[PDB]
């Protein structure tokens, strides 16, 4: 599970460097500065790149998925690497938006025992909220884990 | 034509390095390079390389070509070319299926070359051995300077000796990412390119060599990075990619910011940084490689640039 | 510990010294001085720093996006520790500038682990770069 998840974070990292790099950041602004015969490539271009944007997108979705699942999967495993829990949290944390994501720490993400997410806790804690309350909401499975975690170690 | 002839001496001087290291020397590792003379902003002449054939042109000529002669039961070059053209407005899964399905039925033929132009099994094999040799050397030079566009009708192979010859150098720098159609490529590396190489493929002295001459480049990165950087600070070269020309180059019927990005992104290729980490000589060879020759890259590329072929 | 992540060198005096490395640290440490336990210990220190680049990097991802961590110097701390009689952008470049520490990457060349502990005690032991420091460091003492 963990080489998996290693990997698949691997292909997720590297989609989002691609992403916030400055070639992608070229490559729009070229096409930007030439929409400033003549209209048809233009429409034609506006369409190419926000196909090849909507691929890239689903692909970065599919790798972390795969890559949060596999981490949860790990850690419910064994015990040996428990400091990979950082990951899975800031998976999370930074993809809270995800309705994927969500689901799958609620329905697999509590059966992880809660002593591995003390050594973290202070940032679980910061992130506490209310303005996004739901089902699969990011904050009610945060609430909702850290009142598990603070039922078995309230010390 | 002043860029082709800025890019004829970086070649010099990557010839030169590759001349005065006893690695490359044995093995005769140069790059083919031709006299440009430019007169005016608009006009120019240059060295006709006499004895030398596109190598589209002696593989998939419509009347005579290497496919159609050795294959003929095979898809003709023009289906191959209608085809594509078709799931360019598609998706990239429909895309990399229809290439499959035309590389099933078009079969390299560009081993036959060397065969039917050096009948003595000794010259054969010296002709063959430079052709590894001089597409190894030109693939790692061209990766470091970033060189794209890199189509059938832009390499030339010499009749009499068996070398490539690369023309049309004015994109560099990566600048072929910027196209519409993105280069995924570093090099050109197709089936008929390996075919050539014998039965052993890029396996041997391909891989070898191509090792070799990254080692060059490694060892004079002081070198070619301030070679490079006089390069482009130049004022007259138009190295940067422009709509006029991303338009033109693909066609169907700040300055300093961006120097220094190329300049960062050279380095890192010469210290074999390629995803944030340290690749030995033999691991960067080794992706490049297979970047070159995966099939889901040649699916997305251009079809005038006949990834098939 | 309040200062960390080379926050120290925004100071209106820079901190030139990685750690502190001074005479009387080195002379508490023997005749031998840094040659020795502290070396070997110090080169045995960076493999494992390097060895678990990945899990450093992921902690401190983590510590760099709390909200609540207020790790970045103001003005009026600044002043504050030296006294006389867009946050995603510092975020990355933290990252990036500890990433580099953990790969050997000091000024753009690869570094070994001894290369690289040899660098930080001759930093640390400079003693132009001692003079630059703040006295209120003590770097003479
Ligand atoms: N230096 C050369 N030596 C031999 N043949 C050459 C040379 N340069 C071009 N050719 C031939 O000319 C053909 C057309 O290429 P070229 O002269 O570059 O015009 P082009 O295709 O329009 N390039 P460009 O003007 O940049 O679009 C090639 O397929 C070669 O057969
Ligand atoms: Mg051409």
């Amino acid at each position: 599970f963990l080489s998996l998840a290693r990997f698949s974070d691997t292909q997720y990292q590297r989609i989002e460097n691609y992403m916030k790099s400055s070639e992608f950041e070229n490559k729009q602004a070229l096409l930007k500065r030439a929409k400033e015969r003549y209209t048809v490539k233009v429409q034609r271009e506006l369409e190419l790149d926000e196909l090849a944007l909507r691929a890239l997108k689903e692909d970065r979705k599919r790798f972390l998925c795969k890559a949060v699942e596999n981490y949860i999967n790990c850690l419910l495993s064994g015990e040996e690497h428990d400091m990979w829990v950082f990951r899975l949290c800031s998976l999370w944390l930074e993809n809270s938006g995800v309705s994927e994501v969500n689901g799958m720490m609620k329905r697999d993400g509590m059966k992880i025992p809660t002593y591995k997410f003390l050594p973290l806790m202070y940032q679980l804690a910061a992130r506490m909220g209310t303005k996004m309350m739901g089902g699969l909401g990011f904050h009610e499975v945060l609430n909702n884990l850290i009142s598990r975690i603070s039922m078995d170690h309230p010390h | 034509l002043r860029q082709d002839a800025v890019m004829q001496q970086v070649f010099q001087m990557c010839n030169t390095l590759l001349q005065r290291n006893t690695e490359t020397r044995k093995r005769k590792l140069t790059i083919c390079t031709y006299k440009v003379v430019p007169l005016s902003q608009r006009s120019g002449v240059l060295e006709w390389c006499t004895g030398t054939v596109p190598i589209g042109e002696f593989l998939v000529n419509n009347e005579d070509g290497a496919h159609k002669r050795y294959r003929p039961n095979d898809f003709s070059a023009f289906q191959c070319q209608k085809k594509m053209m078709e799931v360019q407005k598609k998706s990239f899964e429909e895309k990399y299926e229809v290439f499959m399905d035309v590389c099933q039925n078009f079969q390299p033929v560009f081993r036959y070359f060397c065969m039917e132009k050096f009948l003595d099994p000794a010259i054969w094999f010296e002709k063959r051995l430079a052709y590894t040799r001089s597409v190894a050397t030109s693939s790692i030079v061209g990766y470091i300077l970033g060189l794209g566009d890199r189509h059938v009708q832009n390499i030339l192979i010499n009749e009499q000796s068996a070398e490539l010859v690369h023309i049309d150098l004015g994109v560099a720098f990566e600048q072929g990412k910027i196209l519409p159609t993105p280069e995924t490529v570093p090099f050109r590396l197709t089936r008929d390119i390996v075919d050539g190489m014998g039965i052993t493929g890029v396996e041997g002295v391909f891989r070898r060599c191509c090792e070799k001459t990254m080692e060059v480049m490694r060892n004079s990165q002081e070198t070619l990075l301030t070679i490079v950087e006089v390069l482009l600070y130049d004022p007259l070269f138009d190295w940067t990619m422009n709509p006029l020309k991303a338009l033109y180059l693909a066609q169907r019927p700040s300055f300093n910011k961006v120097a220094e990005r190329v300049l960062m992104r050279l380095q890192e290729k010469l210290k074999g940084v390629e995803e944030g980490t340290v690749l030995s000589v033999g691991g960067q060879v080794n992706l490049l490689i297979q970047q070159a020759i995966d099939p889901k890259n040649l699916s997305r590329l251009f079809p005038g640039w006949k990834a098939w072929v």
